[PDB]
């Protein structure tokens, strides 16, 4: 038997988690109990312990919070809660513990494990036969998963948490444009800087203060700079973000209200502070929360069959995308160490132990917001290009803003050419400035444009424009079509000596596609839209009632997007080119569904990759499953298109674009400071690490005429749909 | 396939099966006739068919008008019906029609049905 | 000449307003500029005062800075105003309107000609639009909604209670609408105080929610909150309140400017864009014997009330709330306010059980036809109202179908709870006909004695009134009274000009051709052809395509051919010279059996060859939505306890008169028999005959 329960804070995505928990054991042939309202429903017992069905998790996951509650449980702290707890889950039979929550929540499941010598008290008492003493004895199998928006301890919620914050920002900045005004937001992260540090990255944010990093002396007189140079370069708002646990490198707080004292002291600005409280931990979870926390579950649930008396309790945990255990008590203690060291003042040690990306993230964010002046940037005489090839995508602009800043801060001069090779041998190309791509990050589309055609036909425009241009190297931001690009520009070296340069590119795309990367910018802002429209179109499926509804998605012959999309949304299947399937697959689907007539849940739906098969289509599909189903449910069909594509990007996609495009600009400074295959690169993401792989090395890893890659990460992912559904 | 026989099961979904379950084996391809189905000249049979069906429906108009009308039996279809022509009032016909789908409630040849099993 | 300015708070739409001003203006054939920064741009001058084209879209309470004003106007000739703020922008016009004789000041000093005096004399025209129904409520109440539903899934997992302080120092109308939006448990408001032993009422009320197993309240606060004598009643005294007394787990959130922010909805664009043309052809019909005025919409109508008397009213509101005439400024804020006012209470406070006289009534309440968003809060009220009259309420289940079945339940005040912010059919809803199941239904109706019936759904909910209504011969089950509210994304109903759930539609709409062209950006040279819902009823079209701004609408009730086609596309490829190098093209689903969602998009694509290319979008049963917008809430919530009331009435005594539609008709809401409804309806479309929203046709065409 496994007991579930959510405790500490509540974070968006802990529903999917506790599905995935519910639905992962009921497959696996366990039985499986919600426990209510955390720990405190465990040391109650009673009613707050209750056995889970198939149907008692449908229609939670696309919900914030937690269906069956959290609580902060004073009783579990005592020796004496603990003892009830245990008593109760002896009664049930539950030694299996999947715990979701935060670091106190996590720190009890430890201390909990340790005394389930409680027992022997049980013995001592008239509470149990000593047959069950021996019987459960260290066999409390427990697992936690993460569940906090702080990123405290990638975690359940914070992805929802930054959408939040964003929204709320995104729609801050209408107002603050009208005439002019600076905004201090306080966001939360009680000891953790993440949310804020993360949420100023996606805004492009004037200032940040964080607990892991405080500011540096002076910075009362460097902040005051940079919003008169704002004013001064007629910026009609500025936007300072401040984490709750903000401090000085003497541990005191910097508030927001001090803040806002200070900018209408020194500056008289128009100043106005909003605490955005609660709202962060609400919502609806985002599709990369609904995904995470769907893993996570499905690893737990595993975690907890393999363990043995002789392991140790564990936390599941995504690294580098692959689904890790790790030791409870080694991540307890890491947790108290960043405290040891930011009591200390060892703020240093506080982001070193933050991790590798954390690093990352607060260096990338002040390279772009601080702007040496220009005196003071040496220079080279390099020009570099940067261009959009492609269908637009999400984060583009991000990517675009990202690559001249860093571009110029490193001295170059930046050229951006407009609407992709098209423009490129047109001529169509401009230096562009820091001042020009501000107020990019937060913008869809592709500002300079971007386009499908391929350089091939055009080389000879192309080189010449190189050459009047003086152009030192190429960063390319776009999809397949980018790529294509650099592999047709290679092969011209010979012919062309001015493509003999340091040529790079982003995957930018909302199909993923792109060979050499396990993500592209965009498909997160799209997977977002396609989760929100399946929520609605279920909605309506459970108003009428014995309906099933056929969606087909975008991504081409890549199967991400309705794969991802149906696992965040919680489709019945999801047709993909990548697998193979035949009538016998659909008929199987069929039968399931009508199955599921019988039941409560009266609704379904089926998403179908836009190319994945060229005789079963869209209405192919429609008219089996309204054939098949006759006098059980009926079914509709509707293509999503283009809208899919989505608006403004997400906080991931601005944040991917930016950082990603800032290591490919790093890349391209190194290699001027000194030409073959390794000098024309896919800049990728794979398992954990951001690459620089050779166009010539990934055409053997390509497969040209589907235009997808042939290995696929998240094809390992395909069996979650049968087991979630 | 019968152009109407099946809302869902097109002439398209058929292909569409086919072609793809017979992939390694057999590749489709589909027509629809069309109007050519109406037209050209008639058939020996249709030509006396026509011919001789209407004759009799002469014969019956005449041998009705002899009598000079408000009966049921003035009103008729004139049918083949196993080895006879016979006089239906349209009244008696309704019982055995279905008419949301415009056809007859029993077909004879619809016994045959097996022969295309055997004989392919 | 026309400028137009902008003053005073901001508020979602201003944009819109504008866009409509500069539009109708040179469509009128008049020049328009822009006055940049309100006011102080006019008393500036110079840039601040720049000309509009088609492709675009402290001094002043000084004498000293009119009269400056007032020259720069005179320099480029301009003798119409149209300003768009709050109280203190217009009065500041009024003001000015007064003092322009002080034209004269300028022949005094050298300012001026004297034949300018006499030229520009009293011919300062000055309209005025409310920018802070004014534009910009629906945008701020979508802001308000949209963090409580936030904040309502972090509440449930704690058992928590929050305080949510919303704008208002002065006007109170957020908060109501805001806590009828989201079924708030308590409301503070400024024209209304609490009344002595609201803290123990109030207490009482939150541990009868406990009591009743509800997972968190909701208390919302005018930032002007106050007492009976006017001291602040503020949300961390109702905080501290609330632990001292019931110990509970409790938060404040002060919303603050996020308020005021975020895009316009569908409501605020199109009302922006219906007043700007409004204001425009206020000022050309103006005289100088004609008073400046204040466009406004009452009732679905464009009016133009005095704007004189509209300054004073806003004073003598604040003036009875200094001195405690607490029901006169309630009364000043109009009918519709203590509208709200009534409903809200109604449906926050049960009176106990022994306190209710009772009915010996049944009253069944039903969903008919496709899921609308609005359904359920409509359910909610319904049950809650029928319940405060004393009847005992009835729920069917999947319509007629479940009708049929006899999935038929006792409903009560705490089933409901919670409903209001939800999208779908918790009952469930089924398009069937009671037509031939009419002895299943009469049976049913006998089996649990069902006196009256409430139905909320669409065109077969009218059609089902009619079968029932003829049924009545034969069947006496049927001779009971029956009412239908109408509930459906197409606003395609009988009756009324407008349906529960359009709103939440053409706002879904809205956001998808926003984000379609926030994309895009990169191709540019684009015209996307997309294919909206509303069966026959071109509602959802033409009133999204007015709010998305979009080039061309094509629906059923105004046929078109290929020259109408043709024609637009000759104007789309002319408008690619242009900056503004993407189009925007909507199709109602049914507007024509040929000229198909396909058609267009081959014909555009074609015949813009070598311009621009297209894409098309079919949208689909996402329409039917999510979340119900707060004016599909509210109005859910509101005609569904009209519609309850005038049950209870009709029991309080079978003919025409007692089935009936209860829909909206120009200002009024009003019972409608269905039989004199049937010469008014198009039964082969399901359309109304006469639809008031045609009338706004031509906006289009100016505003594209
Ligand atoms: N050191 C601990 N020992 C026992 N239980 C703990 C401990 N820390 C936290 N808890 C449990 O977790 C709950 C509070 O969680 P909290 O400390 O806020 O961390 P988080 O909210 O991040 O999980 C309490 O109800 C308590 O039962
Ligand atoms: O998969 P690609 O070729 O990177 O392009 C992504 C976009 O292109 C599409 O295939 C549609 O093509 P268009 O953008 O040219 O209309 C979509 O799947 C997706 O939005
Ligand atoms: O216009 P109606 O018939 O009242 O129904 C409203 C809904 O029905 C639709 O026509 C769709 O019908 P279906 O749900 O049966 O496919 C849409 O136009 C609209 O959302
Ligand atoms: O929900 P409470 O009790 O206000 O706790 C707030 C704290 O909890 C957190 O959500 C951490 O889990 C933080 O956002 C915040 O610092």
């Amino acid at each position: 038997a496994i007991g579930v329960l959510t405790s500490g804070g509540d974070a968006q995505g802990m529903n999917a988690a506790v599905r995935a928990v519910v639905r992962m054991g009921i497959y696996v042939g366990a039985k499986v109990y919600f426990i209510y309202e955390g720990y405190q429903g465990m040391v109650d017992g009673g009613s707050n312990i209750a056995e889970a069905d198939w149907e008692s998790v449908s229609s939670i996951l696309q919900v914030g919070g937690t269906i069956i509650g959290s609580a902060r449980c004073q009783a579990f702290r005592t020796r004496e809660g603990r003892l009830k707890a245990a008593c109760n889950l002896l009664q049930r039979g539950i030694t299996n513990l999947c715990v979701i929550g935060g670091d106190g929540s996590l720190t009890g499941a430890n201390l909990f494990r340790k005394e389930w010598s409680g027992l022997l008290e049980e013995l001592a008492r008239n509470g149990q036969i000593d047959k069950e003493a021996v019987q459960k004895y260290a066999y409390l199998n427990v697992v936690g998963m993460v569940g906090s928006i702080d990123n405290d301890f990638m975690t359940i919620g914070t992805d929802s948490a930054l959408h939040r914050i964003i929204e709320v920002v995104d729609a801050i900045m209408t107002t603050a444009q009208s005439h002019q005004r600076t905004f201090v937001l306080e966001v939360m992260g009680r000891h953790c800087g993440y949310l804020a540090l993360v949420s100023a990255l996606a805004c492009g944010a004037d200032w940040v203060f964080l607990p892991e990093s405080p500011p540096e002396e002076g910075w009362e007189e460097q902040m005051c700079v940079k919003l008169s140079e704002n004013r001064a370069r007629k910026k009609r708002l500025n936007i300072i973000i401040v984490a709750e646990g903000a401090i000085d490198t003497q541990n005191k707080p910097i508030t927001s209200e001090k803040i806002k004292e200070l900018v209408v002291t020194q500056l008289g600005y128009d100043t106005r502070v909003t605490i955005l409280g609660h709202v962060q931990r609400g919502g609806t979870p985002s599709a990369f929360d609904r995904i995470l926390a769907s893993r996570m579950g499905v690893e737990a649930v595993i975690a907890l069959l393999e363990a043995t008396p002789d392991t140790p309790a564990c936390v599941v945990s995504l690294n580098g995308n692959h689904a890790v255990r790790l030791p409870l008590m080694e991540c307890v203690q890491m947790t108290q160490d960043v405290q040891k060291a930011m009591d200390e003042r060892r703020f240093q040690d506080a982001v070193r132990l933050r991790g590798r990306s954390f690093a990352g993230n607060l260096n990338t964010y002040k390279r772009l917001a601080i702007k040496l002046p220009d005196d003071q940037i040496p220079k080279t005489n390099c020009n570099v290009a940067v261009i959009n090839v492609g269908a637009p995508a999400a984060g583009m602009n991000a990517a675009v803003r990202s690559a001249v800043r860093v571009g110029i801060a490193d001295g170059h001069r930046m050229l951006a050419i407009y609407d992709g090779f098209d423009g490129f041998a047109k001529g169509q190309i401009k230096e562009i400035g820091w001042t020009d791509v501000g107020g990019w990050t937060g913008q869809g589309g592709s500002i300079l444009g971007t386009k499908r055609v391929l350089p091939g036909k055009y080389l000879e425009e192309i080189a010449t424009q190189m050459r009047t241009h003086s152009i030192n190297a190429l960063l390319i931001i776009g999809g397949f079509e980018a790529y294509l690009g650099l592999l047709e520009l290679s092969a011209a070296r010979e012919k062309h000596e001015e493509f003999c340069v340091p040529m790079v590119m982003v995957p930018a795309t909302v199909s993923n596609n792109v060979p050499g990367s396990d993500f592209s910018i965009g498909a997160d802002t799209a997977l977002n839209t396609i989760t929100d429209t399946c929520d609605r179109i279920k909605q309506s499926a459970s108003g009428t009632k014995r309906r099933v509804f056929i969606i087909e998605t975008m991504g081409g012959y890549c199967g991400y997007l309705a794969n991802m999309g149906g696992l965040a949304a919680g489709a019945d299947a999801a047709y993909i080119f990548e697998e193979p399937f035949d009538i016998r697959d659909l008929q199987s689907n069929v039968e399931h569904l009508t199955e599921k007539m019988k039941t409560t849940i009266q609704r379904g739906l089926v998403l179908r990759n836009e190319s994945c098969s060229e005789n079963y289509t869209t209405d192919f599909i429609y008219q089996l499953y309204s054939e098949e189903g006759k006098g059980v449910f009926d079914c509709r069909k509707n293509v999503l298109g283009h809208m899919q594509q989505g608006g403004a990007p997400s906080p991931f996609d601005r944040n991917f674009g930016t950082k990603i495009s800032a290591r490919a600009m790093e890349w391209i400074t190194a290699k001027l400071k000194e030409t073959t295959d390794d000098s024309i690169c896919v800049l990728g993401i794979s398992k954990r690490n951001v690459i620089f792989q050779p166009v010539a090395e990934l055409k053997k890893q390509t497969d040209f005429e589907h235009r997808i890659p042939k290995e696929q990460w998240w094809l390992k992912l395909r069996p979650l749909m049968k087991i979630l559904a | 396939r019968n152009e109407s026989c099946s809302e869902n099961y097109t002439t398209d979904f058929i292909y569409q099966l086919y072609s793809e379950e017979g992939k390694g084996v057999f590749d489709c391809r589909k027509n629809v006739l069309g109007h050519m189905q109406q037209g050209g000249a008639p058939s020996p049979f249709d030509r006396n068919f026509g011919t001789k069906i209407s004759a009799r429906a002469m014969e019956w108009i005449t041998a009705k008008l002899k009598e000079a009308f408000t009966t049921d039996d003035s009103i008729c279809v004139l049918g083949i019906s196993k080895r006879n022509v016979i006089f239906q009032p349209v009244a008696e016909l309704k019982k055995q029609t279905d008419f949301e789908h415009r056809i007859p409630k029993e077909q004879w040849w619809l016994k045959l049905r097996p022969l295309m099993k055997i004989l392919a």
